[PDB]
């Protein structure tokens, strides 16, 4: 059984907006409040500004608590700002930002003053999803309630989604721009972009069926002897000292949910082994057969001769074998 | 994706023309459709853009009121309609994937063969 | 608005070619350069002001700054005789340049 | 938490004090 | 193989600064904002005040968002406040605090009023570090990005650190003062003090 | 940690003296160095403090401009220099570990043997 979540790399775009209120006393200054918020970067700015020129806007315009709000960095006019790399930290993915210093209001004696700062942040994160792949979570602990394989092509519209159709956008012929080397890729890619109320996610779209596997290849056995006894099949391997018991009937591979993976992996492994070791001594007998063994194991078996819809649960213990 | 247009068109002044551009290989709903015309030996002249997913359109100032862009999603085809032709509209017309809903900075990477319209 | 291009440019086969595309505040826009041989659909040769599509030789290069974009063709071959168009997006349209005819002597 | 608490060390400058 | 993390004892010093804005209506009062912040206790206050006298200042002077913030408890003059033990809870480590009640402004009709309270908190926590021991965590879930063995002694200055040299101070001949029994240990110890932006660890 | 000072010093008026104090057992960079002098049969007279890690110094008001404190990290040694000696500077001088950068309430727990300086 496959327990490891499906992993894919995604990109987060968001503006950190900080508004600070300060009271300036006779000899001292004090914070009366710091409002910190995260705003999504619009698709217009992700495609037209960040990806096309490598810059980001100095203003954050977004909907929060049902209100169209605009914030200006340094409380000045709107300009474009270069995205520069963040400070290096061990075991941290790449990241880019525009500003580094907080803007606080100039001192005027005995007044409460407000000051706004906008920091446009781009990050690369690793996103993980689990069966049935209707949600995926980012490295920052923020969930995205939409299937990683959602789209407009190849029957991907039937995938689960919880956001309005105005929040999602699939752009084809998207040429990704590397933000460090400033070199643009040549192969076009499909890009899914979702604007959550807190941030914007973008990731490469891939079809669901050939991307995930509900069963994972565990062992390759060169010599797994098969015997028929007591209305059952015994598969015994001396290399791993392990014996499985199966019913005499085949297990159809179509019954396995998301089972396009087992056939290809088994064929590759068995062909490699046969070419390596048994090319000059034995011959294959028929196409590979698939059996289900106690414990919930899936055995792909290719018999040899000398020249002369449900999900399977696998136990954590191998001691019974 | 590949774009294929219709054949040549021969019309009298005051008539209407519909040029069809069909995509192949994709859903055709993930990009935009630009219609751009070129006269005989003259430079390129943009006519308009359409978003086939939502049906939103945008026309040039010199073509407003005479150009209608529509789509058939089931056949993945985009139609452009010119109404009230005159003598200067004899040109070769092209459909491309470029700017529009997907971004104002897109590039016309893929083009069609072009249809010759003679008035 | 409009983009201004030189009507004609002629360069010796061994030399290099400069094609200009002028406009007000053109440095804030992504300029694309298309090449059209006679009786063919235009083919993109430069996108996003510095980048080349797949299958494009290194001879082509681009720049965009201030009020001018520039296309540079090093080692002008005999097969580079074509019409070159610069394109940006202003307001809600894509203004096209008048085109420059590159003649190889 | 380990990634989230490096945010201020990565995307900001802690030590600088600005006074005017 | 060893999978258990390396565990040690640490002490956290920090001041909880809460400033509240209140609107006084005709027959009601409303909280229109509560700013809560945590501030590090400076080295000059951990050694001179908390360890020497067992008291703490009633003001918080720290750096936040690139600005030197100063806050006064009850909006009054600076004064020394004795550290008293915290209220007992089951399965909890030792802790000490100065203030008990939040300060709110006196009622004045039809006005917005601001009020500041500072609570100086000292806590004993357990810290865990894993291989290769380039950073350690605390019981409160706050990471410290510096090797537990960092110092100035016997080649322990090559360990990992992510903080400016201004924030680390290693003091030898430190005589620890128990905040409950008020008795000071006799054996000198080497004490590392690091001032994170939100708290101070020792 | 152990503190060891130099030998006795005999000097003429108007000269300069440098007294050295070497620590053993620790890196010498974790604690401050206090210089304090005592006249024959008189009370203790603090002279100054020096932080060997950063090199920051602090002198008494009556010794400002005549006392310079420096350090050799490689040898873990602290030097104190008196300039323009006079007759009343004859005294026994001590180096200790006390207040300074590490805290203004520190105690002089460890002391040196002391050097007799005669003018």
């Amino acid at each position: 059984e496959n327990i490891a979540p499906y992993k894919f790399k995604a990109t987060m775009y968001y503006k950190d907006v900080t508004v600070s209120q300060v009271w300036f006393g006779h000899r001292y200054s004090q914070f009366m409040g710091i409002f910190e918020d995260r705003a999504p970067v619009p698709f217009e700015e992700v495609i037209d500004k960040i990806n096309a020129k490598g810059v980001c806007r100095s203003t954050a315009k977004y909907v929060r608590n049902n209100l169209e709000t605009t914030a200006f960095h340094r409380d000045d006019h709107e300009t474009d700002m270069e995205l520069k790399p963040a400070n290096a930290a061990t075991r941290t993915s790449r990241g880019w930002h525009t500003t580094d210093l907080k803007y606080n209001p100039s001192r005027v004696e005995a007044f409460h003053r407000y000051g706004t700062t906008v920091n446009c942040i781009v990050e690369e994160v690793d996103a993980r999803s689990v069966y049935p792949y209707d949600e995926f979570v980012l490295a920052t602990g923020d969930f995205v309630y939409m299937s990683p394989f959602y789209g407009y092509r190849e029957g991907s519209h039937t995938e689960h989604t919880s956001y309005a159709a105005d929040r999602f956008k699939q752009v084809d012929g998207f040429y990704a721009r590397d933000l460090t080397t400033k070199a643009r890729a040549t192969a076009p890619t499909t890009r899914n972009l979702l604007t959550t109320p807190k941030f914007t996610v973008a990731w490469d779209w891939v079809p669901k069926r050939p991307s995930v596997c509900t069963m994972t290849k565990w062992q390759e056995v060169d010599e797994m002897l098969r015997s028929e006894y007591g209305g059952s099949f015994r598969f015994s391997s001396d290399a791993i000292s392990t014996t499985f018991t199966t019913n005499l009937t085949e297990y159809p591979l179509s019954r396995v949910d998301l089972g396009d993976c087992i056939g290809k992996d088994a064929r590759d492994a068995m062909d490699r082994i046969f070419a390596r070791r048994y090319n000059a001594t034995h011959i294959k007998v028929g196409q590979p057969q698939y059996y289900l063994a106690n414990g919930g194991f899936l055995i792909a078996y290719q018999p040899l001769l000398s020249n002369t819809v449900e999900r399977i649960k696998t136990t954590s213990s191998i001691e019974f074998a | 994706v590949q774009l294929v247009q219709s054949g040549a068109e021969v019309k009298t002044p005051g008539a209407s023309v519909r040029v069809s551009c069909k995509a192949s290989g994709h859903t055709f709903r993930t990009f935009d459709i630009n219609w751009v015309r070129q006269a005989a030996g003259q430079g390129l002249e943009w006519m308009g853009w359409m978003s086939p997913n939502s049906g939103n359109t945008g026309y040039a100032r010199q073509f407003q009121g005479r150009v209608t862009m529509t789509r058939n999603i089931s056949a993945n085809t985009a139609y452009m309609e010119l109404r009230g032709l005159r003598f200067d509209d004899t040109a070769v017309y092209y459909c491309a994937r470029g700017p529009g809903s997907t971004g104002t900075t897109g590039s016309m990477d893929v083009w069609g063969q072009g249809t010759t319209v003679t008035v | 608005a409009g983009l201004t291009q030189p009507p004609s440019v002629s360069v010796a086969p061994g030399k290099t070619a400069r094609i200009s595309c002028g406009g007000n505040n053109i440095g804030s826009k992504s300029v694309h350069w298309y090449q059209q041989k006679p009786g063919q659909a235009p083919v993109l040769v430069i996108y996003y002001d510095s980048d080349r599509p797949s299958g494009i030789p290194e001879r082509f290069s681009g720049s965009n700054s201030g009020n001018t974009a520039t296309l540079t063709i090093s080692r002008v071959e005999a097969g580079d005789e074509a019409d070159y168009y610069c394109q940006v997006w202003d307001s809600g349209s894509v203004v096209f340049g008048g085109g420059t005819k590159l003649t190889v002597l | 938490q380990r990634r989230n608490q490096l945010h201020d060390l990565r995307f900001a400058d802690i030590d600088t004090v600005i006074h005017a």
